[PDB]
């Protein structure tokens, strides 16, 4: 499927996700089963000056995925970026 | 000439005795049912050593192979290819690199190739060593593939120095490279008469143009030719004037990972026979004595694959696909009967693959070998923080200290300024109550200018009214103040690009600290998702993103205008539906949300599905906030389930009970004022700092203008799909972008739309 086209269709595809996404709801848990079960993603990383997201990414797993992340020998880092920068610049303290 | 290795199919039963043969721990080389046996990528050598000693034979490459003590070989995956499955069809072939006569010897390079489906998988680069003197400067040659090197046009003081440059042959001598990246497909052969001088310089390769659409054209070539050359001015050109595409980031200090005792076995036999190396030399007693050597020297390569199974152990999290290279300089020589303690160490990380380097230690305290290792870990995935979470002087820490956070936010602060005639980094810093934007000047008249623009597109009724934000402004006002209760980055139309940037600030000091792999998904909290979008794609420019959340900040300041203080009748909740009830679930939730909002007949709908069955944020009038928060204080009191009556009991009958319900709540809910606080409740908590309602249907009309904003400030030039495919998750459609007929069906049931179904229809007409 032609180059400029998949430009143009991927453009307009994303713009009206934004310009909706903008006054719709935000299925935030149908989003947690894209990547932490579908994807099997390690390592999540919260970008903020608070968490949030880390919580609820926390709380999705011990509900839906205790079983899920014990039974496929995996360890979930759930990381705010403003309180665990340490584990994401690999500068521990000896 | 290229030489050409037998077409070499992989089975089980040989990967199967390779891992008692290195004696390697990986259970994803076990045959075992539903997952694939992955070719351990130590095995590649198995496939290719017979052709990449094929290529050191020839009758000008002369040297006592006796003699020929293998100096360094390594393992590289082009980017994509997946390494070796279990039944896989590998066919090699090698060409001799640079033909090197040392002062001490000849290194003679080889570059080996392995093809699986016709491309290729991984290539294997070795370099050997004919050890003695070789006046040899008639068989020699170097014939190394240059790094693709950039050059960035910013001015014209610089295109002028490329120009004088004899070698840079133009197809269209008048293009005008003035702002652009050129690349050069630089590949540089040499004749050499000494050991240092070279005898003819071959400098050759195209050269091409990033385009905005990042398609790239051979506007020209590399064409050097001279006689007695000392280096090529051309790859030495573009060592200082261009740059390196890969630049590895390192760390501050080393992690050291561990020092693990690997013992070899006492005899060199078992992989000798699955190698195809017969070498005596490292069996062979009577061979080994010969060479001058302490005895039956260990397999170089067997040390090699025994510190590739601890790269892969300890530095690899045990998973064969996600290693990506493995290197190996041979330093020294050791017997059988040794216990190796091998020092490996994180030093580095490039672009999601980390960098280990080791060196080989024994028992006798002396390295034996050294080599590096590339391994992805594209197990990362984002998730960005919303509103509300903004403080005074955030952000500000990095600041002082990264150029990745400097550089944005200067940017940012810039466009800010020469824009709005305003300092998110004045507001950030010290947070102002007030703000006076002055339009007097010629910089305050194109500021004012600005200022104009900036208009709700709010469809009535079939029409838009393109109504004027902070009407005031106008060609004969002077100087506007914006206002706050206690401190303007409060106000959201300043924490929305201020929090956006403080994450993208972050997220461009992982960049410059490349700990981001390239693969990893993301997904963020309403506002987030714009900072996630900005970060991992690069869809928005830096100047762009502050814009556009700038004009969302102001779409949702004036979104409902308000009272003279600035309070909005409207706000969310955050709802818990296992504080109301456990049996009362998010079906229950959406249910009794959705008949307190017909009944009442002010807006309450769920806006974020946070939490499963822990966290809905519910938004919409504040009186229908604080009438369905006493809805799950009296179900929560009475523990009366809805889902149990509805079916289990009556048909519908439980719908006319929820009236009553609703209507008892409603007449309680409708005597509290206007200026009403939003009272927590048994099942709910309410947010603090958004007196907007996002998300909502109070804003159904200002998605119009949104739109507008978003075809005239995301530019499809800028937008790639493969940046974006598998990774983007929506907030309304938690789905990985696709652009299939799927998606575009998948997104128009959620909220149709003209141009979605425009594109369904005519799907087939873009399909070719």
């Amino acid at each position: 499927m032609k180059p400029e086209v998949e430009q143009e269709l991927a453009h307009i595809l994303l713009t009206e996700l934004l310009a909706y996404q903008f006054a719709s709801p935000v299925r935030w848990i149908e989003t947690q089963d894209v990547f932490l079960k579908d994807f099997n993603t390690e390592r999540v990383v919260e970008i903020g000056p608070s968490p949030t997201l880390a919580g609820m990414a926390q709380r999705t797993l011990k509900n839906k995925y205790e079983s899920y992340d014990a039974a496929l020998s995996l360890h979930r880092e759930i990381l705010c970026y403003s309180k665990d920068a340490k584990e994401i610049y690999y500068t521990p303290d000896p | 000439d290229v030489i050409k290795g037998k077409d070499f199919e992989i089975t089980a039963k040989e990967v199967y005795d390779f891992t008692h043969a290195v004696g390697n721990n990986c259970e994803d080389f076990v045959s075992r049912p539903d997952r694939t046996m992955l070719a351990p990528m130590d095995f590649a050598i198995v496939v290719g050593w017979r052709a990449i000693i094929k290529a050191i034979f020839p009758n000008t490459v002369d040297g006592d192979l006796l003699k020929l003590v293998h100096l360094s070989n390594g393992y590289k995956m082009i980017p994509g290819a997946k390494p070796l499955q279990v039944g896989d069809v590998v066919s090699t072939t090698a060409v001799i690199e640079s033909v090197v006569n040392q002062p001490t010897g000849k290194i003679v390079d080889v570059v080996g190739t392995l093809s699986r489906n016709g491309k290729p998988v991984m290539e294997v680069t070795s370099s050997f060593f004919y050890r003695g003197n070789y006046t040899d400067f008639e068989n020699t040659f170097q014939k190394t593939v240059e790094p693709v090197y950039q050059m960035h046009i910013k001015t014209s003081k610089d295109i002028a120095v490329l120009r004088s440059k004899e070698w840079f042959q133009l197809d269209d001598e008048d293009f005008d490279l003035l702002n652009k990246t050129l690349t050069f497909e630089t590949e540089t052969e040499v004749t050499f008469k000494n050991a240092n001088i070279f005898s003819s310089v071959k400098c050759f390769g195209p050269i091409k143009v990033e385009l905005p659409t990042k398609e790239t054209v051979e506007i020209g070539i590399v064409d050097y030719e001279a006689g007695a050359s000392h280096g090529n001015p051309v790859v030495d050109f573009l060592k200082r004037n261009g740059s390196t595409l890969e630049q590895k980031v390192n760390l501050e200090n080393p992690i050291p990972i561990a020092v693990l005792d690997s013992y070899t076995p006492s005899t060199n036999e078992p992989y000798a026979r699955v190698s195809g190396d017969l070498n005596p030399i490292h069996v062979s007693r009577h061979f080994a004595s010969y060479a001058n050597l302490p005895g039956t020297i260990t397999h170089g390569m067997f040390s090699s694959a025994s510190v590739r199974a601890l790269i892969e152990n300890w530095a690899a999290d045990s998973v064969s696909s996600r290693v990506r290279g493995y290197t190996c300089q041979f330093v020294d020589m050791v017997l059988p009967n040794t216990a190796l303690k091998t020092s490996i160490q994180h030093v580095g990380m490039i672009n999601g693959r980390k960098l280990i380097k080791f060196e080989t230690r024994n028992e006798d305290d002396v390295v034996v070998l050294t080599g590096e290792a590339e391994i992805e870990q594209p197990v990362t995935t984002f998730v960005f923080t919303g509103q509300g979470s903004q403080e005074q002087g955030m952000g500000m820490d990095l600041y002082k200290t990264s150029k990745a956070a400097q550089d944005v936010w200067n940017r940012a602060d810039n466009h800010f300024k020469d824009t709005y005639g305003f300092s998110i980094l004045d507001i950030v810093i010290n947070n102002p109550v007030n703000l006076t934007i002055h339009f007097g000047g010629e910089k305050g008249k194109r500021i004012r200018e600005n200022y104009s623009a900036m208009i709700f597109e709010t469809i009535v009724d079939g029409k838009l009214k393109t109504e004027k934000i902070f009407k005031e402004i106008n060609e004969h006002s002077t100087s506007y103040t914006f206002r706050s209760e206690k401190g303007l980055l409060s106000a959201t139309q300043f924490t929305q690009p201020a929090l956006t940037l403080m994450e993208k600030a972050a997220f461009e000091d992982l960049k410059s600290k490349g700990l981001i792999p390239a693969d990893a998904t993301f997904a963020g909290h309403s506002l987030g998702e714009y900072a996630a979008l900005a970060s991992l794609a690069d869809v928005m420019s830096i100047e762009s993103l502050v814009e556009v959340v700038f004009y969302r900040g102001m779409t949702m300041q004036v979104a409902v205008p308000r009272d003279e203080l600035g309070r909005s009748n409207y706000g969310m909740i955050a709802i818990n539906p296992g504080r109301v009830a456990a049996s009362f679930s998010q079906e229950a939730l959406q249910y009794v949300v959705e008949r307190v909002g017909k009944r009442t007949g002010w807006l309450v709908e769920i806006v974020n599905y946070n939490v499963e069955n822990q966290q809905y944020v519910a938004a919409g009038d504040l009186r229908a906030l604080d009438t369905v928060t006493n809805v799950l204080n009296f179900i929560k009191l009475q523990k009366i389930d809805i889902i149990e009556l509805q079916k289990s009991l009556s048909l519908e009958e439980v719908e006319g009970h929820l009236f009553e319900i609703i209507d008892e709540a409603s007449k309680k809910s409708a005597v509290k004022p206007r200026p009403l606080k939003l009272e927590r409740g048994f099942a709910c908590i309410p947010l603090v700092g958004i007196s907007v309602p996002f998300h909502s249907t109070y804003l159904m009309n200002g998605v119009k203008p949104f739109k507008s904003f978003l075809k005239k400030n995301i530019i499809k030039e800028n937008v790639k799909v493969a940046r974006l495919a598998g990774k983007y998750i929506p907030n309304l459609t938690a789905k990985p972008f696709q652009v299939t007929k799927e998606y575009f069906q998948d997104v128009y049931d959620l909220t149709g739309s003209e141009p979605i179904k425009e594109i369904i229809d005519n799907w087939e007409k873009y399909e070719q």
